[PDB]
């Protein structure tokens, strides 16, 4: 790192109009449906991990969960192959090409060392990064069992086969599911449509799903605009369009240099927000009545203080934070 | 037809371009871009979608006095034909419709037939 661009960072901060820019960098073809990539850009920050071993309560994850839903072609195509290239710590890997297993540290027989030794997968290497994985929907049913503690844990305590081992790796793990039709049923309420048990779509922060309006006036939004960039080669991506090169030194100054934590002023709005999406009803009935939402609102506090560069925490971060869980209810309903 | 059909529809307009030896694209590789489209979702059922339009002599004649019905009641009989003879109406076959829907019960005129109001 050099003082020629760290500057360069700081000036934009104090912009209000970074979060903008960047949220928009991530949609290289499709103009609108920004609220499913917005969730995305926090996801790589996640938030400084604490620690509180002096109550006994230790370990503790803050990165963030994003949870999608649609059809795996439509607009899911290119959200599964750009966050690879670009972040170096991603390991991309299939579902049901690979084992359950396989996927994680197994046991195998090694004759050479006279040692049942262990071996590495594709998550277990992702460390403090972003794991990539698709099909969710028709993946393994062994292999949703084993999810119970990786994400949820992060402690992999795999004690089979005389082999005692507990590995410690841990990695924000996004998925992709769909429905039964791939297609949105008025009709039914959206528990039925997603196949996945309770348990399984709790452990998840927020919610999107892939919606196509058959409204007339819907396609003169979105297909006056793939047209005008396809006649277009090169002439015009950057110009309009900041390169890459920024989005990469962006993330790798903030992630050990700012450390944010909660203050007493800016702390008491979630205790009041979290009251008010418990009643919900309609929908489902009296539920979210779990310390799991109310642990993924911190998070995601700090992950809008992060890319603001300060430490201090106010109510006006706070807002934005309960604003993108208000856009997930609205999606699913 | 969702986003998986929109970009088929421009990846066609190159096949056609390119058979000229020319570098742009003109109006005749569209039309016939979309005539194999057309042909192809016909031939998935057991029969052509088609149309059926009789060429009515007095279909748009009633459409043009419904132009002044909502913008006024007392239609002035030599003012209604300031719009019928732009286009292209022969003033003769209009004389032989108006007892088409008078006949009917639509609307009525006096004895010099320069009023008409629409009941």
């Amino acid at each position: 790192f050099s003082e020629k661009r760290v500057e360069l960072l700081k000036e934009l901060s104090r912009k209000p109009d970074i979060y903008e820019r960047l949220a928009s960098a991530l949609a290289p073809s499709i103009y609108e449906h920004e609220d499913i990539k917005k969730g995305i850009l926090l996801q790589l920050f996640g938030g400084t991990r604490k620690d509180f071993s002096h109550t006994g309560r230790g370990k503790f994850r803050a990165e963030i969960n994003i949870l999608l839903c649609g059809d795996p072609g439509t607009s899911k195509s290119q959200l599964l192959q750009y966050v690879y290239n670009l972040v170096p710590r991603g390991q991309y890997t299939s579902g049901k090409g690979s084992s359950a297993v396989g996927l994680t540290a197994y046991v195998m027989k090694d004759p050479e060392t006279r040692q049942l030794v262990l071996q590495t997968g594709a998550l277990v290497l992702s460390d403090n990064g972003i794991c990539c994985i698709d099909e969710f929907d028709k993946m393994n049913e062994s292999t949703r069992s084993v999810l119970h503690e990786v994400m949820e844990q992060q402690t992999l305590s795999i004690a089979k086969a005389g082999i005692i081992c507990q590995l410690n790796a841990r990695t924000s793990v996004l998925a992709a599911a769909n429905p039964i039709e791939s297609q949105w049923n008025p009709k039914k309420t959206t528990i039925e449509n997603i196949q996945l048990p309770h348990t399984l779509l709790s452990r998840f922060d927020l919610i999107f799903l892939l919606l196509d309006p058959q409204d007339e006036a819907y396609d003169r939004r979105l297909a006056h605009h793939l047209v005008a960039l396809y006649y277009q080669s090169e002439e015009q991506a950057e110009e309009e369009l900041l390169d890459m090169a920024v989005l990469k030194d962006y993330i790798a100054y903030a992630h050990s240099t700012i450390m944010p934590r909660l203050s007493e002023e800016a702390s008491q709005a979630l205790i009041e927000a979290y009251v008010d999406m418990r009643k919900i009803g309609s929908s489902r009935g009296m539920v979210s009545a779990y310390p799991r939402q109310l642990e993924s609102l911190i998070r995601l506090a700090e992950a809008h203080a992060k890319v603001r560069l300060s430490n201090k925490v106010e109510a006006i971060d706070v807002e934005e934070a309960k604003r993108l869980h208000r856009e997930a209810l609205k999606q699913s309903a | 037809t969702s986003a998986r059909t929109l970009l088929a529809i421009l990846r066609l307009s190159t096949a056609l371009a390119r058979l000229r030896m020319v570098d742009v694209v003109e109006k005749e590789d569209v039309n016939e871009a979309i005539r194999l489209m057309e042909m192809s979702k016909d031939s998935l059922l057991g029969d052509k979608g088609q149309t059926a339009r009789t060429q009515r002599p007095a279909d748009v004649i009633f459409a043009t006095v419904r132009e002044l019905v909502s913008g006024g009641r007392s239609v002035r009989f030599s003012e209604a034909e300031q719009r019928c003879v732009s286009r292209g109406f022969t003033p003769a076959q209009f004389q032989a419709a108006l007892d088409e829907y008078e006949e009917l019960n639509v609307w009525q005129v006096n004895a010099s037939r320069t009023r008409i109001t629409f009941v």
